[PDB]
């Protein structure tokens, strides 16, 4: 599932802005 | 027409403060430092207690030398000059600001309910009525900000705080800019960048309306419309011009999101002849009483737990860092107007 893919990804925590 | 007149007075008030910004309205030893509420590249936000009143505040601390190394001088000046001049129910209020030898300080209202981010990740996803309640507040806030020629440029759940009435407070104006033409800075958060930012075009306030589309999607799906393990992979997805919707998305939600997550600027909602009204009058918002939202008369979908003044149980814990202020002034000329 797309949800399971997101949850297993490395970007489920707080995301920093790009600089 | 009443929105038009309301925005006219809002602009008169904004410009007065924009042209004569407040400066040096407190100092560090007016506050006791309690706990870190959040961090970022610049910088960290601390819960503080104001000694003379006993009020709690959220104090953003920026290290001037780090701001310089990250080439964020003008952005930081933008942030404080804009924040001290705006006034809207869904914008966190700047109460004080000041600087010392080492740091810049912006003392904002403490919003104890936590980041929308925390609640969204924990619950998984919001119902469409829940997401719509929050989305309506962002729509009104961008209507306000854009009428002042302000672009916000960092919409995401991490930057939306839930207050004790369950309404949103927008925080972090680090990339906000007053600009009447196009602008070019590559900034924002990868998941939320519009295609024209990624492609190094001049862009305008339409990037905020794209970002609204990403936010609504993420609130209702529980994950962003474009996600990957690395930013470059996210960008390739954003510029591809393809989006997939969960099967539980309503037809009205999908139609709204197709018009917000619209690569073609001649078709993207918010950017057209009808302006924000293309969004406010969309079928997905049919049940939204926009005046009642602005007046905070609508019952919120949830009220954060409140364990007392100064309690931080709605926030993650962060490693605590000292506040070192040098005996020598750093970067004084660069930040003279702060
Ligand atoms: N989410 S946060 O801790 O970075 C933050 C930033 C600015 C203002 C805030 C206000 N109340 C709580 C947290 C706040």
């Amino acid at each position: 599932t797309t949800y399971a893919d997101f949850i297993a990804s490395g970007r489920t925590g707080r995301r920093n802005a790009i600089h | 027409e009443s929105v038009k007149e309301f925005l006219a007075k809002a602009k008169e008030e904004f410009l007065k403060k924009w042209e004569s910004p407040s400066q040096n309205t407190a100092q560090l030893d007016h506050f006791d430092r309690i706990k870190t509420l959040g961090t970022g590249s610049f910088g960290r936000v601390m819960l503080v207690k104001h000694k003379e009143t006993g009020n709690h505040y959220a104090m953003k601390i920026l290290d001037k030398q780090k701001v310089v190394k990250l080439k964020q001088i003008e952005h930081t000046l933008n942030e404080k000059r804009i924040l001290q001049a705006v006034n809207f129910p869904f914008l966190v209020k700047l109460e004080f600001s000041f600087k010392d030898n080492s740091n810049l300080y912006m003392v904002m209202e403490y919003v104890p309910g936590g980041e929308m981010f925390s609640h969204l990740r924990r619950i998984g996803r919001f119902s469409e009525p829940h997401a719509r309640f929050y989305a309506a507040q962002i729509v009104l806030t961008f209507e306000y900000l854009h009428s002042l020629d302000l672009i916000y440029r960092d919409l995401k759940p991490e930057n939306l705080l839930i207050d004790q009435q369950g309404y949103i407070q927008v925080t972090d104006f680090g990339f906000a800019k007053r600009v009447k033409g196009r602008t070019w800075t590559l900034c924002g958060t990868p998941e939320y960048l519009a295609p024209e930012i990624i492609l190094s075009k001049g862009y305008n306030k339409a990037v905020d309306w794209w970002a609204l589309g990403v936010l609504i999607y993420e609130m209702a799906a529980g994950y962003p419309p474009f996600f990957a393990d690395q930013p470059i992979q996210i960008y390739e997805k954003i510029v591809s011009g393809k989006v997939r919707f969960p099967s539980h998305f309503s037809s009205d939600l999908k139609d709204l999101l197709r018009n917000l997550l619209q690569v073609d600027l001649t078709k993207r909602f918010g950017n057209l002849k009808n302006g924000v009204n293309d969004i406010k009058n969309h079928k997905w918002f049919a049940t939204t009483d926009w005046i009642a939202i602005y007046q905070r008369k609508v019952e919120a979908p949830f009220i954060p737990k409140f364990k007392g003044p100064g309690d931080t149980s709605n926030f993650d814990d962060y490693e605590e860092e000292e506040i070192r202020v040098s005996i020598n002034e750093k970067c004084g000329k660069e930040f003279t107007e702060f």
